[PDB]
């Protein structure tokens, strides 16, 4: 994994993100939705289990990305939990959770749950 | 327009 | 926030995360499941989104556990999203995704999903 | 299970859910909102796993109710999905689903993830 | 949808369900899980609702399935939450959950969620 | 006020 | 071999 | 006993 993680990944909806997996389980970039402009770049920071493991098992990781930058505050955060599976076609199957910030009534309707798959094509 | 979307 | 999500959680089961939020969205930690030893402490890194908001929302946050230590290498990551909902009773309310790393035939059932409320006390 | 599932719950939000377990499996019942009013109900159906099993394990169900009735149709379904434990304090511990009928391109944003407990009491 | 609904969906695992959309909102049916033996075929019932609505937006529905029948008791259930798309390629998309009955120690890791799409082909 | 929550 | 997943 | 439980 590692190596094979950092990189740009595109997913089905036109979103890119580009990551560098640390020797220690780190995972640090930039998340951009679309356009191609500097306001939709954000943070990102997660974690990635090497294991790995000797049964061609994926890596699991994870990683989260905060609404704002300097140019728009959507006051949510999206984790996004899956696992990357590498050779020829590599990709990195996700289940995502997004939050919104609520007022305390409306909280039971605060998260989005969706899925995403990348690619490095 | 969610900066998680597509567009913006 | 910020100020107020900086400091130690407990959630319902016994686990516990000590936190830093820092000024521009990182959140770094550490996350102790039991017992109360190092074997048991992982790295935990997240982003929340500071507006934050006039209208008493919470503070939309988000990171990820990988579980691998020197100790325990669970070949897994669970990444929390929820709000941060500060005052005299504050929360940290989420819902959680597990992934392990499988095979693709097991690809299927690789996702646990789950929730948690931490409290200060 | 069965008997023990038949009757009324309560969650903690103030909704009610009315229901029948039949002999092979079947969950009939109404659902309602709140303020005690006709309009507040929808008609529920799930299906409930009898085993049930000889330590303790809870009894797996699920049920769906979509929300349009004869003074509402609010363009969704929600599905719960949880496990029934009887006893002193009998619940039904639950996650959810609630998916709302989108164009193509909000489709990603159109399932909303909660959790809820009904007790008797 | 309804008339659209009814008939023979498949998924990308290989799995069958035959369901049929009655005129008030449910859903019934069977799901067969492969092989293609009477041993893998379990009843399902759901609701859909029926807007539906003037702008193409899909026809939100559930399903549960308890996986219980005369061969196998897997003490489980699983909810199917999407929305249905009619037309030339017609499709059903939904998250699911699947809950399986556990001791009270073991609820937190009691529910996996997913992901479906069915074809008429 | 989706007929999920509290009232309606 | 959960009846969800392929085969059972 | 997943590191995310009780105990271990």
């Amino acid at each position: 994994a590692e190596a094979g993680i950092t990189g740009t990944w595109y997913n089905q909806l036109g979103s890119t993100f580009i990551v560098t997996a640390g020797a220690d389980g780190a995972l640090t970039g930039t998340y951009e939705s679309a356009v191609g402009n500097a306001e939709s770049r954000y943070v990102l920071t997660g974690r990635y289990d090497s294991a790995p493991a000797t049964d061609g098992s994926g890596t699991a990781l994870g990683w989260t990305v905060a609404w704002k930058n300097n140019y728009r505050n959507a006051h949510s955060a999206t984790t996004w939990s899956g696992q990357y599976v590498g050779g020829a076609e590599a990709r990195i199957n996700t289940q995502w959770l997004l939050t919104s910030g609520t007022t305390e009534a409306n909280a039971w309707k605060s998260t989005l749950v969706g899925h995403d798959t990348f690619t490095k094509v | 327009c969610h900066p998680q979307g597509p567009p913006c």
